DNA sequence: CACCACCACGCGGGCGGTAGCGTGCTTTTTTCGATCTTCC
DNA sequence: GGAAGATCGAAAAAAGCACGCTACCGCCCGCGTGGTGGTG
RNA sequence: UGGCGGUAGCGU
């Protein structure tokens, strides 16, 4: 496989040793997919704005005489560009348009005929847009709607496992969820009685919705019980014998027939005689009177000679009752076939306990229980039931709902309606039943195959057609006001609901968080999260254990160790590697069919629920490069277990090793050998390292660091291929080939690289270019490369020279050990942008302004300020410092901005925005005319080119007409247009170029015209805000004590000391270690994947060392080539195959020096090098195998007693710096209503003196000090004040006084009906 | 340090020493055996 | 009063929200509308709805959502009533009289420092600046530098050179309570001297951190000055580190060494049987650090040396006893820290873990507090500079898996497979094949532990003058588990041999255990069944 | 910060604490269902003096 | 210069609607209608 | 020999749910009427 | 010159 022209500059060795089949899908998928299924226009009104729309409209007036209906919808193209929207701060949205038509009909014909037919366009607010890389834009801020994780719809059953009743029974309950709608609840109580509830409401007896339903009593009890018919013979009152209604009884009465005693009075029944009754097929049996009472009778039995009913429906026979009925002449008695443990009377009982009897009482007693208070009327009733579930404009359950509702009944249709229906509740209730009877089991809630994930396309879907039902019911009211004759459907509707729908949605919603922006890896974490807290889900304190838990199912499609590490643990969750999304939001994993033994190569996605049925095997495992398993017994998961199955018995195949873990795990090497916790931990500081100045590449890695580069859209990546027309540090021009150009263009790609942009964090965002003039491209390399991102591949964190020992107890229990050649090459040193925005504002007396001059103010405060009275770009500052000089008149006040205390830096940027008709000060001439200026050059640049092409076309041209070209060559170019040759149709065709050109120009500068106008269109503000000025600052932060720095295995710390170079422990060749690193926290904290990667990033080193080496006697071509060549052919058995033959010869120097300073290794997270590759590696670099070599002590010179290891780490500096953390305050600002001082760091605040410091204090003798912290500090203004005197002049004295805390308690207690005061006898 | 989640027919004798019983009534069996009946 | 519910400025022409005056407001409308509505003798049903609804804005007042549906204000929110302000953990008593926040408090990361003393932390210089800043204008005005305070703020806050000398006296013996943010128990909070130092972060004693429960991988700790004379007294002698030595809730001793002194003392107390300069006789232990430091003999050589310890008799006072003792030189070096009561067979031994505690309880008994305070310094100094010395490291070949692990697992199989085989027979049910599977899993787990635990500990057989011995492993690994430094049996066990049984979320054990080490790759099925347990804890 | 003021109601007002704090004051002196007692406050049933 | 557009504004309160909204915790106290009991 | 006393099970209501710290955003009436100023 | 709410993270 040929390599590409980023991937050939450096080659990273990989040691995985299983080919893969299934290349990593991108990584962003699941969020612009969503997005695009919201956005696309479908023609069938499924997802989206269109099935929004289908679902509303039309729209119905009040009386049937004018309708409003709904034809198609377009989204207009973006006013701003995503960058435009950043740094305006304006929100990224595209215009909606709809086509809406207005009819109204005949006044003294509303049979259907129509009198007017109205077609116009409308625009019903702005859909705010996702970009590229599945972020939005809002209010000049980045935004990810994290994917929630919730509970389908549809019917599920459980119980308490002996939760309630104090006696261990299990009451079984079902619950039938909707999308949008009433709960529906059917529970069963201690007595085994089933009731209803509605919305968690009081309950009430399960026969009442039946009885409501229009169901009889003899129709509740034909569908709920099986039948037995007690035909009155000439005597004994036989029945029917079916023998299945014999199992597991009591034989009290004596069973024989045809002259046959089959069973004897007081003789159990088993096995053997349900045999014997079922093969003498006896169907007559002779029965004893008594045993009649004992049943219930069925249906209402009434007498035809008196015209009065005998008996009703279900209730207890007794001798009297069963003698009427007999008299009666009833020949034929039906009753319900009854076990004690297979058929329970739970339906009859329940009847009994109900008090209705029919329909009405029924729907009386619902509405009563729904609405108490207001007065139950037929007709108000009749609406609620109705409208509860069987009405779609309140009820309704989803595609989704109605799947799952139907595959819990165990049905064949799936395509059903959005309503209930009484099947449905017959069949719940049914089922429920069987459940309770023994034939059945509960469903389990944490089930991945029950949970369902709503994206960012649905909850807008959602919030768009609430939005669309208000305008809806507005425009319903507004449609029936007469004279629609004059009107347009334009004013007909409002946008207010549908755009403030949609601003709270993503503005002020849950799920619409901040993008983390602290690396690439945050960033593609964030996107790819699937959360549980969002509306409609759970709550991080009633959350419990049993949903936190790592369910089977979570194999494949959830990441069982990314996960937070606090109150919300489990309940955010990462999306696996390769899992991907179903059509109705149910989670899937792939997997390679495997037939008759061998494995296939397509590639089938399973999701959780179907994968039970088939037996997965596993990826770890050895194949014999036929297909064919090499051992018989292969270790699968066949139903959330797993055991050994044979090899013929083997259905699916794990896709890849990477398959259980998710991005951020899979990104640390030789996970397999660290703990599950210290994992987790390793994961969740992986996305927490800021971006150095310098990204180093990993020397150990698992080859997905290029996939999360790319994926990422932190880097600039070619879309279409071509050469380097022009590199620079700020911008690159490409131009592209001529296979892959467009009709009519010029064919150059202009990339405007982002340099020194704050983040979301504070960070840096910068992109620097890895490409030089000529260099040919082609469609998906990396033409730029962005924070912690080193030739595409992802950089968090730099190599370092660790060594594993005690060091004067300096890392005692997780400190580290930092040398000062680490401070000195400014390897861990970061750049932080803090953003400060001065406001002028309208104010009541008059406008502030922005001036240069401050009152009451030396002249060396306004050096720093222009005559506009903004900083000079480029200027240090440091705390106190004025950096927009700003004036309020009372004649004015003070009201510049000012660096904030203890923060200092450099001032990189200034924007100013000014509101429409505000004077623009020269500060914002000058931004607006460098804007300008760049694209007049972009535009110019394009001009150029088309222009050099069409006098190329026109010198051709006249060559082949007057054969001028010596003449050509010699005049200025505008005089080749000007001049005319003789009359044929040569003239017409340099007519025609010409009018070509000249359109060509007015194009062009109309674009540029459109440009500048763009550019100083004039941006609006708040209500109140004439003008905002807004200066970012850089500052450097260099590694220092206090700093917290971590591995990619859990391994963090703080650094405690930066020992001198002298100072540090050295090898023989005199080169001291950077890192040293406690040994004692490798036994406890069991992650072993630290010492391995140590050894193998030392022999990686060592090779580049060699290769280094190799590089500086000038050695030629064919020994690099030959050691490249060995170094990469290490290994046993490996999958990648690099050719150094096929380089021309000069890549090869390239490579070379690219890997003088180590040859990366790619270990994947599960088929990692094991322990013979490192040393094979080791011995190849001429270090020793063990990978322990003698060091020397910087300070005395004594060789260390034992051998050390030392090796190369990848360390990473987490956002937790000291100098973030570090405070202290004497005296400062206190609250004005409990004059205690402040909280906060940003604000000068104290430490807050809890309550546990203060039963601290007391189990103490502290008294004196309990009551200091109380009063003399805190609280007692006049003891604070005369204790800071005492202390100014000397005397350590207190005053305790009297706490103002406690005043305001009491005078708060006062304001109640309750008197409080302080007795002094 | 504690946990929060939810998860005879002899008398055997390892030491050698005296038995003592304690508000014990009993009556000896047919074989000769104790039986307390408390 | 309206100080207590302030309508403070919003800086931007608008003000806050104040629930309270809110409901004060509506209260107000109600009764004006209600007195008007009397005033004008309105019938029964309009005076009865207004007195109601008079009645309903009092309530909502006094408590909100107490009876009826809570006010909603502009923030779709209950609105904040006065007995709002009173109960719960945000109302008054729990949030400004119970606890506050206090002044001359600071808050910053923790850093081992290795040079303090039990009653010494570091403190930074900005940090101390910052909260001593009174005692500094004190200072200045008493010596005369300055002629008014705002020139004492000026020459502070510029940083001229005597300030630093000024801060350095008012800090000589003024203590200052450092104290975590969970205080769970009264060691939460300890009194110490500060030393003033270079950097951002406190640095604490290694000590007292068993005492804080606190380790140094971010964790932040508060300091408090405090500023008057009883204080700094019940600070010097009730919260100062040195007094507090035993935990109140069992008596027990808080002040052990934990990780590297353990390790340093360990490796210093113990023997070789060839070692260097092996079998010499030397003149006390001066003798024995000399040759140590000269390199003429080894640590651990055993050798005969003449030393004199002092016991206490019925009098009270010391009586000496000189003889010659075999010991090692590392033995004899640190005997040179143990005072003169204590005996000598407190160090002729491996001295681990519970070797130095008891030691120490033994120094404390017989001594006293003071030299038990000194002797527990000195034993952390030795210890750090010990371990430093010996380069103890972890590497991949300490953790030596035996193959008679594979040879037990591999019976393992076969008897599994004999089970199951007796299983599809039909002569064993689920239950019982299950529960005999789990303990021959069991069984194989502990003999592979037993066997790689047998070859750790007495690895090192090494050659004595004439032929062979088979003496205790020096394997940094062993020697980090047997001393109790860090490490168990359990956890060396999981990194050399088999995980073991693992159960899954319901609490049930699987069939098939980890059958993989650390050292080892384990496959994904493991990894996700190791999973379940981790999440679980 | 001390001074406070005054409202004068035009009718009496019942103090919710002394009548909705389980167990209610008013109720338990008057020997009279809680039911009684804010069914008669908020006007929904006459009661004798 | 009576008609539209801008800002006070006033009382109003749950809002928007031709109605509901609510839906994954545990423990203690009240209480209230229904049921069995027992003696005046 | 049927209504107070005692029980009692279910329904409702109230109370609680660790500490310290860091960073960010979103919001802090209303609305829709009428008095009054501008105006074709 | 403050409060409320949501989100994420750190140390336990
Ligand atoms: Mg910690």
């Amino acid at each position: 496989m040929v390599y590409s022209y980023t991937e050939k500059k450096r080659i990273r060795k990989d040691f995985g040793k299983r080919p893969q089949v299934l290349d990593v899908p991108y990584l962003l998928s699941i969020q612009l997919d969503s997005f695009q299924k919201f956005i696309e226009q479908d023609p069938e009104g499924q997802y989206g704005l269109e099935a929004a729309f289908r679902s509303v409209f039309p729209i119905q007036s009040y009386s049937g005489n004018s309708e409003l209906q709904y034809v198609s919808y377009r989204l207009g193209e973006p006013v701003f560009d995503v960058q435009e929207c950043q740094i305006r701060g304006v929100t990224y949205s595209a215009p909606l348009r709809v086509k809406l038509r207005l009819v109204i009909y005949e006044r003294e014909a509303p049979e259907g005929t129509v009198k007017d037919i109205k077609e116009q366009e409308v625009y019903m607010g702005e859909i705010p847009l996702m970009t590229d890389n599945g972020t939005f834009v809002i209010n000049g801020t980045e935004r990810v709607i994290v994917s929630q994780l919730h509970r389908s719809p549809g019917v599920f059953f459980d119980s308490d496992k002996g939760k309630t009743h104090s006696s261990g029974k299990v009451l079984y309950n079902a619950r039938i969820i909707p999308y949008r709608g009433s709960w529906l609840d059917f529970e069963f109580d201690p007595k085994d009685n089933l009731f209803v509830r509605i919305d968690r409401r009081r309950k009430l007896p399960a026969t009442i919705i039946l009885r409501a339903l229009n169901y009889t009593t003899e129709q509740i009890l034909d569908l709920f019980f099986e039948k037995v018919i007690f035909e009155i013979r000439d005597n004994k009152l036989q029945m029917e014998l079916v023998p299945e209604r014999l199992r597991g009884e009591t034989a009290s009465f004596d069973i024989e027939a045809n002259g046959k005693v089959y069973v004897e009075k007081g003789r159990r029944i088993t096995a053997r005689h349900i045999r014997q009754l079922e093969k003498d097929d006896v169907k007559l049996i002779e029965v004893p009177v008594e045993y009649i009472a004992g049943k219930v009778v069925a249906k209402d039995y009434i007498d035809e000679s008196t015209g009065e009913l005998i008996c009703a429906a279900n209730m207890e026979l007794s001798l009297d009752l069963l003698a009427k009925l007999s008299q009666s002449g009833h020949k034929r008695i039906e009753t319900l076939f009854t076990n004690d443990l297979d058929h329970g009377p739970y339906i009859s009982e329940t009847l009994r306990v109900d008090p209705t009897n029919d329909r009405l009482s029924a729907l009386v007693e619902i509405y009563r229980m729904m609405r108490p208070g207001e007065p139950p009327t037929r007709e108000a009733a009749e609406s609620l039931f109705e409208n509860l579930f069987f009405s779609e404009d309140r009820y309704d359950l989803s595609a989704v709902g109605r799947m799952k509702f139907n595959r819990s009944l165990l049905r064949e249709e799936i395509e059903g309606s959005g309503i209930l229906s009484k099947d449905d509740i017959i069949d719940v209730m049914k089922k429920l039943i069987d459940i309770r009877n023994g034939k059945g089991e509960v469903d389990d809630i944490d089930h991945l195959g029950n949970r369902r994930i709503r994206s960012v396309g649905e909850m807008a879907e959602n919030q768009f057609r609430v939005g669309l039902v208000r305008v809806e019911r507005a425009v319903k009211e507004r449609l029936s006001l007469g004279d629609l004759d004059t009107l347009m459907p334009q004013d007909m509707i409002n946008a207010k609901p549908i755009s403030a729908a949609v601003k709270e949605f993503f503005g002020s919603s849950q799920l619409s968080q901040f993008m983390d922006q602290n690396n690439p890896l945050s960033e593609i974490t964030h996107k790819r999260r699937i959360s549980a807290l969002g509306p409609g889900g759970l709550t991080r304190e009633r959350a419990g254990f049993e949903v936190r838990d790592v369910h089977p199912t979570h194999y494949g499609r959830v990441c069982p160790i990314e996960t937070p590490e606090g109150p919300n643990i489990g309940l955010i969750n990462s999306l696996s590697v390769y899992a991907q999304t179903n059509e109705y939001g149910f989670l899937e994993t792939p997997y390679r069919k495997v037939t008759d033994g061998v494995v296939t190569d397509e590639i089938h996605y399973l999701s959780a629920i179907e994968e039970g049925n088939y037996v997965i095997a596993q990826a770890n495992s050895n194949l014999d490069e036929e297909g064919h398993f090499v051992e018989d017994l292969v270790t699968c998961r066949s139903k959330g277990e797993s055991s050994l199955f044979s090899r013929d018995q083997v259905d699916y195949m794990d896709v890849s090793t990477q398959q259980v873990v998710s991005v951020g795990a899979s990104l640390i090497p030789f996970l397999e050998h660290d703990d599950a916790n210290r994992a987790l931990m390793g994961a969740n500081m992986q996305r927490q390292a800021v971006p150095t100045l310098r990204a180093d590449k990993p020397l150990v890695g698992t080859g997905m660091e290029r996939a999360v580069a790319v994926d990422s859209g932190v880097t600039a990546v070619a879309k279409r291929g071509g050469v380097v027309q022009y590199v620079d540090a700020s911008r690159i021009v490409i131009k592209v080939n001529e296979d892959e150009m467009y009709p009519g263009e010029a064919g150059i790609d202009i990339y405007n690289l982002t340099k020194y942009t704050r983040s979301n964090q504070n960070t840096c965002i910068n992109q620097m270019p890895c490409v030089s003039l000529g260099e040919p491209v082609e469609r998906g390399d990396v033409l730029a490369d962005g924070p912690s991102t080193d030739l595409g591949e992802l950089a968090l964190g730099q190599n370092m020279r660790v060594a594993f020992m005690p060091w004067n107890g300096y890392n005692f229990e997780d400190s580290i050990l930092v040398s000062e050649r680490v401070v000195q090459e400014d390897r861990f040193t970061t750049i932080h942008i803090q953003e400060l925005a001065c406001v002028s504002r309208d104010t009541k007396l008059g406008p502030e302004e922005i001036t240069a001059d401050i009152p009451n103010v030396g002249e060396a405060a306004l050096s720093k300020l222009d005559e506009s009275g903004i900083v000079y770009i480029g200027a240090e500052v440091t705390g106190g410092d004025i950096l927009v000089g700003k004036v309020t008149p009372k004649d004015v006040k003070d009201s510049s901005l000012r660096v904030p205390n203890g923060v200092s830096g450099t001032v990189i940027d200034v924007q100013v925005f000014t509101r429409d008709g505000v004077e623009k000060d020269k500060r914002a001439l000058e931004i607006e005319e460098m804007q300008l200026k760049q694209a007049k050059k972009d535009l110019s640049e394009e001009l150029q080119i088309l222009e050099a092409g069409l006098f190329s076309r026109i010198r051709a041209v006249l060559v082949a007409g007057g054969v001028e070209a010596e003449k050509l060559d010699k005049l200025p170019r505008d005089r080749w247009l000007e001049l005319g040759l003789t009359d044929e149709e040569k003239q017409n065709q340099l007519e025609q170029l010409a009018e070509q050109y000249d359109e060509l120009k007015h194009e062009f500068e109309k674009k540029l015209e459109a440009k500048r106008r763009k550019i100083t269109q004039g941006d609006d503000l708040a209500p109140g805000v004439l003008k905002i000025v807004k200066v970012y600052l850089a500052v450097k932060r260099r590694i220092q004590p206090g700093d917290k720095m971590a591995g990619r295995h859990g391994n963090k710390g703080v650094i405690s000391k930066i020992n001198p170079i002298e100072d540090m422990p050295y090898d023989e060749n005199g080169t001291p270690v950077d890192i040293v690193l406690n040994p004692l926290g490798v036994p406890s904290r069991m992650n072993i994947g630290q010492i391995l990667e140590t050894h193998l990033g030392m022999a990686a080193k060592g090779i580049g060392d060699k290769i280094n080496a190799m590089l500086k006697q000038q050695q030629e071509v064919a020994k690099l080539r030959e050691f490249i060549q060995r170094a990469y052919d290490l290994g046993a058995d490996v999958r990648q195959k690099v050719d150094l033959s096929t380089f021309s010869d000069e890549e090869v120097m390239r490579l070379a020096e690219n890997l003088r300073k180590g040859m990366p290794i790619a270990t994947p997270v599960f088929d990692g090098a094991k322990e013979a590759e490192i040393k094979e590696l080791l011995k190849l670099g001429d270090l020793p195998t063990s990978g322990q070599i003698r060091l020397y002590d910087g300070r005395t010179g004594e060789q260390f007693e034992r051998p050390v290891t030392v090796g190369y780490m990848y360390m990473l500096k987490l956002n937790h710096l000291v100098d973030d953390k570090m405070h202290a305050r004497s005296t400062g600002s206190y609250s004005l209503v409990t004059q205690q001082p402040l909280g906060g760091k940003a604000q000068f605040g104290g430490q807050r003196f809890g309550e546990m410091e203060v039963w601290a204090l007391e189990a103490y003798g502290a008294a004196y000090t309990l009551q200091e912290m109380l009063t003399v500090k805190s609280d007692d203004v006049n003891g604070r004040t005369k204790m800071y005197k005492n202390i100014v002049d000397g005397n350590h004295q207190m005053e305790p006084g009297m706490p103002e805390s406690f005043n305001v308690l009491l005078k708060e207690i006062r304001s109640l009906g309750i008197n409080i005061e302080l007795e002094d006898e | 340090q504690l946990t929060m989640r939810t998860f005879e027919s002899s008398i055997q004798v390892k030491n050698k020493g005296s038995i003592k019983l304690s508000n014990v009534k009993s009556v000896v069996n047919s074989s000769g055996k104790l039986v307390i009946t408390s | 009063p309206p100080d207590l519910r302030p309508l403070v400025p919003l800086d931007g022409g608008r003000f806050a929200t104040s629930d309270l005056n809110d409901l004060y407001r509506r209260v107000i409308n109600r009764n004006n509308r209600l007195k008007r509505l009397l005033d004008l003798a309105a019938p029964d049903i309009i005076v009865r709805n207004e007195k109601r609804m008079l009645q309903e804005a009092v309530d909502a007042l006094l408590d909100n959502g107490r009876r009826g549906r809570a006010i909603t204000g502009s923030n779709k929110r209950p609105l904040k009533s006065l007995a709002d302000m009173i109960k719960g953990k945000q109302g008054r008593f729990r949030q400004n009289l119970l606890g506050k926040r206090v002044d001359y408090s600071g808050r910053s990361v923790i850093t081992v420092g290795p040079y303090l003393r039990l009653h010494q932390c570091g403190l930074p210089k900005k940090m101390a600046l910052e909260l001593f800043k009174p005692f500094i204008y004190g200072k200045l005005e008493l010596r005369g530098l300055a002629t008014t305070i705002k020139a004492a703020k000026k020459m502070v806050e510029r940083e001229e050179a005597v300030v630093w000398d000024i801060l350095d006296e008012v800090i000589r013996e003024h203590p200052v309570l450092l104290n975590r943010a969970p205080t769970l128990h009264r060691l939460g909070i300890q009194a110490f001297e500060p030393v003033l130092i270079e950097g951002k972060a406190i640095q604490l004693h290694p000590l007292v951190c068993a005492a804080y429960n606190a380790d140094f991988d971010g964790d932040q700790m508060a300091v408090h000055v405090p500023l008057t004379l009883e204080a700094q007294l019940e600070a010097r002698a009730l919260m100062m580190s040195t007094n507090n030595i035993l935990s109140p809730a069992n008596g027990e001793p808080i002040i052990v060494p934990s990780q590297d002194v353990v390790l340093g003392l360990y490796y210093m107390t113990r023997d070789c049987v060839n070692a260097k300069g092996e079998g010499m006789v030397l003149t006390g232990p001066k003798e024995a650090e000399r040759l140590y430091r000269s390199g003429l003999a080894s640590l651990h050589a055993r050798v005969k040396v003449r030393i004199t310890e002092y016991e206490k008799d019925a009098n009270g006072e010391l009586v000496a006893k000189t003889s010659l003792k075999d010991t090692t030189v590392g033995r004899a070096i640190l005997w040179m820290i143990v005072p003169k009561g204590l005996p000598y067979s407190i160090v002729n031994q491996a001295l681990g873990k519970k070797a130095i505690s008891k030691m120490l309880n033994t120094c404390y008994r017989i001594l006293g507090l003071k030299p038990t305070v000194i002797f527990a310094d000195q034993i952390m100094y030795t210890g750090f500079a010990y371990a430093a010395r010996s380069g103890a490291s972890v590497g991949i070949d300490d953790m030596v898996i035996p193959e008679k692990k594979h040879e037990i697992i591999s019976e393992a199989e076969a008897e599994v497979a004999e089970i199951q085989e007796q299983f599809q027979s039909g002569l064993v049910t689920a239950g019982e094949r299950y529960n005999k599977v789990i303990d021959i899993w069991a069984a194989a787990n502990d003999r592979v532990s037993k066997a790689m635990m047998d070859n750790l500990q007495t690895e090192t057989v090494i050659n004595r003058d004439g032929q062979e011995e088979k003496q205790v492993s020096f394997n940094s690994i062993y020697m980090m588990a047997d001393s109790g430094a860090r490490g168990s049996a359990a956890q060396i066990r999981q990194l050399a041999g088999m995980r073991g049984l693992m159960a899954k979320p319901d609490g049930s054990i699987i069939e098939t255990p980890i059958t993989a080490n650390f050292r080892e790759g384990l496959n994904v099925l493991q990894y996700f069944i190791s999973t379940h347990g981790a999440r679980k804890g | 910060r001390e001074r406070m003021g005054h409202i004068e109601l035009a009718s009496p007002t019942a103090h919710i604490w002394f009548l909705k704090s389980l167990p209610s004051r008013i109720g338990l002196l008057l020997d009279m269902p809680l039911r009684d007692i804010e069914r008669v406050l908020y006007f929904e049933s006459y009661v004798v003096i």
